[PDB]
């Protein structure tokens, strides 16, 4: 959802692996959040988007 | 961006400001840095020489 | 200018460190870091 | 390529790579002799260092 | 403004109050002072001598 | 009285202090930091 507006072709390359990074990141962010955080912001926001 | 490598700083007019949290062994390998670390796109450490 | 160092001690405190650290400019006797200037490395890493 | 002994505290600021600042905005307008003498002519002392 | 330069405290009555925070290795050059270190218009390091 | 040094050793230390640091004086065997009266340095960065 956030790189779905640059790519107007085939993937080139640099969109792979920058989608690759975001990939790690938020994965690595993602898991197991209800465990990890617990303040109302992050929760609703999360939700919301 | 812009970075030093290989520099040299003066010893007649030497300092430390870190002493009480870092420490390193005396060897001039530590003395006279050939090398310099840098942060890739993710924060990972770089060697660059 | 971007967070540089010139032995791996230097850069080991600044991960150990909390926010706010990168901006430090720290030395020692031969070695040293500069810190960078803009907050990017905290600023980026944030939104992933 | 960057001689040894340069002054580190140089590194630490927001700077011009080449050693001796040259911005545009601070020579007077249209003076090239002036302006070339900013750049080149190092019988005068450089700017903000 | 006024700041001095090149001044000689007593060494009969020499004290610390850094020792904790700063370090800075033998050295004549360190011991007897002879430079001055102020700050520009920008929050930068400048040296007179 | 403005923030003098006679050793950049001081300076960098003061350079990391947090708020209002400038404003104390500190002395070594040696060497010394007179810090500036007025908050001049802190304050008129702060505006941006």
């Amino acid at each position: 959802v956030e790189n779905a507006t640059l790519a107007r072709q085939a993937l080139n390359r640099i969109q792979r692996s920058n989608i690759l990074q975001s990939f790690k990141a938020k994965m690595l962010a993602t898991l197991f959040l209800l465990n990890r955080t617990r303040d109302r912001d992050y929760v609703l926001k999360f939700l919301t988007r | 961006f812009f970075f030093p490598v290989g520099l040299y700083l003066p010893e007649d007019r030497g300092y430390t400001t870190v002493e009480s949290k870092v420490k390193l062994n005396d060897t001039v390998r530590n003395a006279l840095p050939t090398t310099a670390y840098l942060l890739n796109r993710d924060r990972a450490v770089q060697k660059i020489d | 200018p971007i967070l540089s160092t010139t032995t791996l001690a230097l850069m080991e405190t600044k991960l150990k460190g909390g926010a706010g650290a990168f901006a430090t400019s720290e030395t020692h006797f031969g070695n040293y870091v500069v810190g960078e200037i803009i907050p990017l490395q905290q600023s980026m890493l944030f939104n992933s | 390529l960057t001689p040894v002994t340069m002054d580190v505290n140089y590194f630490k600021i927001p700077n011009n790579p080449r050693g001796r600042a040259s911005c545009m905005l601070a020579v007077d307008p249209y003076d090239t002799e002036a302006a070339t003498k900013a750049i080149y002519d190092h019988r005068e002392a450089d700017a903000q260092t």
